[PDB]
């Protein structure tokens, strides 16, 4: 009789432990081994972490069998051979893309995801840890929920931003309003950035003075306006110039729509 | 130059050639107007001599460095550059979704090249299908007199439309007004 | 087994989200997967949407199979097989055009329409996903009754609208009143509208200066009424060009009353 | 050039023909009057000289604004040529739905071009039923001089009376309807 | 000798060299500097002198002492010599665990000998896997003009990529590291 | 305590705050010293670049 980490049905719950526009997080404890992590965050493209997480880290690198074993209350039903991964030592256990929305789906049907494996804190003896399924689907009800809800591009996506202004007054566009909408959404949720560059520009219709001028107002405008979203005024950057630099031909009002533009960079360290 | 002739060059990408037909007389103006003043124009004009070596000792990596200073001035063609280079792997390492966003700015801007090479990447399967609907609306809103360009545009957009809801198309043509 | 998302008669339930005279929404919560949304939308041509709606988006475009299956409370009942849609990635599921008109109906006769693929998320294998009938015959009324009463023109039928006025007085023409009646009926039902611009005219008859204070007098007229559809005044833009920009040919007695217009221009925030 | 001979000439699709023939010796006029005073007429000229490049330079895009400034201040053949445009892919992306309504508004105006090219649209059906009785009813009462013209007049007309019940039809010819 | 080509000549190890070029005439002047104004670049120069008993006598515990005081003040050589002296048992015991922390200071500040020893070291499981993320990182950005040197960099990232799932090898080569 | 006995951290280039990783590692060091208790000594030697003046870098 080997070792088998599973929560009993009296034990098993799950939990949504971040549900925010920018993260959800489904966790599921297994008692006397440590917890079992869905992760997705906001992006342009489908993404899900499962991890893994041990109390006692990984000793060695192991080959895992997934498979996706039947509860004891399901005689007569197979098993299903999921897939085999490795889990790295002193990491927690990973498995993506496809692999791990299979493990949400054969939870979803009543039967519980079995990793196997070789132990090296059990004298390299073969050990069996297992999701329960039992209270999963009202969270993973919510969690699809919070899935539903994410926004649907993260930081790299807002990071260079060209907004432009109307012809008459000091307001933007409708397109350009927009973004600095989706902007404001993922820096309220963030607030990490520690660059906000805020470069305006006019075009050629008022004198040298009166295009600075009106440039920086609008820069200064800006400023207020990213302060009011909370971020430090030291990371604020904003500049002024004029109808100095044209991109466009100020010969033609397409070319003065065109010039009409401020330029907001974001940029954040990792590290 | 000017400025609005200068730009007027680069749009039609004869700038280089037009340097060369005036036998490399202006070297010393573009150098001092690009690192001086910082026209973004002579940026990406300098940026491009010192890229190609045009009148100009060759250096690959100032070039970079001034057509990336043109772009994040504004200018449509040096950003269509800038994700032209990162597609096409020229001077530097090939890099599609690292292209993508550039490519999108120069689209915006209403750089026709800058579409074109959008709608291309996405039917590539090199962004996610939420880039669709932009890149489809700005290439429906295009206007061009080569017919080519017109066909291409017009294949492109046929593409797109065959990986979209057509609730995603009809928001696309959609408008704010009459026009 | 294989997975089927469908609302039992306990959960089975229809709502109408947008009833509007110029939207109409149907929703139908199939549990545990998400939404099914019907809507129809104020439009000279019939027009209907059924999108859907996925908690967890498609991970692959899959070819997909529309089945009219009956309930379990109707055996002996044959299935019947409706279409072949294609779902794509990332995107909601939508069918359109006779289609949608078609599920509405296989609903009406109390089946079950039935949308097959292989889902990604659910290691490539076949799953199901119906829309109830239970509950559904008062909400299709509903459905129905506010289809009836849709405006019989969208934005882009209206956005710009062309004026005329009397050979004497300020009033414009009964087709002018009409056109006008049929702005403020889509301004007054539409909230998105944001900018409205007007542009009086005339015809060469009177004197620059009386063509000038004809054309500013209807100005301000129509800006009093746009006004009155509860726009707020830094919305409206209100001009008067007098006798001068003239379309047609002065001097004609059709010419001059084509001049003697008024142009309206509206814009929208979708 | 005096407004109403530009009118007349803009009707008659003379105008690109007519300053052709002056040797293009008024084209500072037709830029000044077009950008500054902002006529119709003159705006409608500028865009089709800058459009399809004549003289002027070919420049697509600034050529289809004056056209569209033009049909903003409402020019019935600047609406009947951006419908045009839209209808047969000409310089812009074919969208005939889109350009049902600008053809209608050209053919409400008075435009027998427009009204034709409405109803050919409508009878492929690139519109809706709720069009036919205006349509019919601006194709009834419509006087042309050219045979050839007329017969596809009439021949349009019965297309439509063969889509509308006898009520409807009867409302039709029962209505005050101009130019 | 001025700060700056004492360092230099440091990191390309000629600073012997370059004393015994000198025919040893600056010892005088080498012992003052190291200490009593406690430059690091000269007590590592004189640690190095002491120790290996170059002109100046052979006093190992002091010149480890004045290597050692390089390192507080925090030459990187400094902390990269002490790393491989311990790893490799010369003039102190072999501990290559004690060496670890050592080469991982001299490697965070951006010292690419301690980078490759590291890098060594850990693929011998002298560490921890809670290393090869940074040594890793510290890996991936690193330039170097020595074509042997390159390839071995490169078969050491690929030895690290070789032990750590894709999660913790996308953080790697998704953060801030520079040096 | 090996791992974090002998630290270096950095500035920004205009500012009194330290960098981004280096704050990550005085947070480590500030764990391991609030945890431990046998911890006597702590030496500081903060120095700066050459672009300002030498009374300026002193201060």
């Amino acid at each position: 009789m080997g070792k088998r980490y599973v929560a009993t049905p009296q034990q098993s719950q799950w939990e949504m432990v971040v549900n925010t526009p920018l993260e959800c997080q489904l966790v599921h404890p297994i008692p006397s081994f440590g917890d079992a992590v869905f992760s997705s965050r906001a992006n342009k493209k489908i993404n899900l972490d499962f991890e893994l997480k041990m109390r006692r880290p990984m000793g060695e690198t192991r080959n895992v069998s997934l498979i996706s074993m039947p509860p004891p209350w399901r005689p007569g039903e197979h098993a299903d051979r999921i897939t085999n991964l490795k889990f790295f030592k002193q990491f927690d256990g990973y498995v993506g893309g496809q692999t791990a929305w299979g493990i949400l789906s054969e939870l979803e049907k009543g039967r519980y995801p079995t990793f196997s494996y070789q132990d090296w804190q059990s004298r390299d003896q073969r050990i069996e840890v297992a999701l329960s399924s039992v209270l999963f689907q009202n969270k993973y009800n919510a969690f699809s929920d919070c899935i539903s809800n994410l926004l649907k591009y993260s930081f790299e996506d807002i990071a260079f931003t060209i907004l432009h202004y109307e012809r008459q007054g000091d307001q933007l566009t409708k397109a350009s309003k927009k973004r600095l909408s989706q902007i404001a959404d993922y820096i309220r949720h963030n607030q990490d950035i520690d660059l906000v560059l805020v470069a305006t520009y006019t075009d050629s219709t008022d004198g040298k003075s009166a295009s600075q001028s009106l440039s920086e107002r609008r820069a200064e405008s800006l400023r207020d306006y990213f302060q009011s979203l909370g971020l430090p005024e030291d990371r604020i950057q904003v500049q002024g110039y004029g109808k100095r630099r044209p991109i466009a031909d100020n010969g033609s009002p397409i070319g003065k729509d065109k010039n009409r533009r401020v330029v907001i960079s974001l940029g954040r360290t990792q590290v | 130059y000017t400025e609005a002739e200068l730009i007027k060059l680069i749009e039609q990408n004869k700038h280089l050639q037009r340097v060369r037909a005036d036998n490399c007389q202006l070297v010393e103006d573009i150098v001092a107007r690009a690192t001086r003043i910082n026209l973004p124009a002579y940026e990406f004009l300098y940026g491009d001599m010192l890229a190609w070596g045009v009148c100009v000792e060759q250096d690959v990596e100032l070039g970079l460095y001034y057509i990336e200073n043109a772009a994040h001035q504004g200018l449509p063609a040096a950003l269509e550059q800038i994700g032209r280079y990162y597609s096409r792997g020229t001077l530097v390492q090939q890099d599609k979704e690292r292209a993508i966003p550039y490519l999108r700015e120069a689209a915006s801007m209403g750089n026709l090249n800058a579409r074109i090479h959008l709608a291309e990447l996405l039917l590539r399967d090199y962004g996610s299908p939420l880039d669709y609907e932009d890149a489809y609306r700005w290439l429906y809103n295009s206007v061009t007199a080569d017919k080519r360009q017109h066909k291409r545009i017009t294949v492109l957009r046929n593409g797109l439309e065959q990986r979209m809801p057509q609730n995603v198309i009809a928001r696309a043509k959609r408008r704010d007004t009459f026009w």
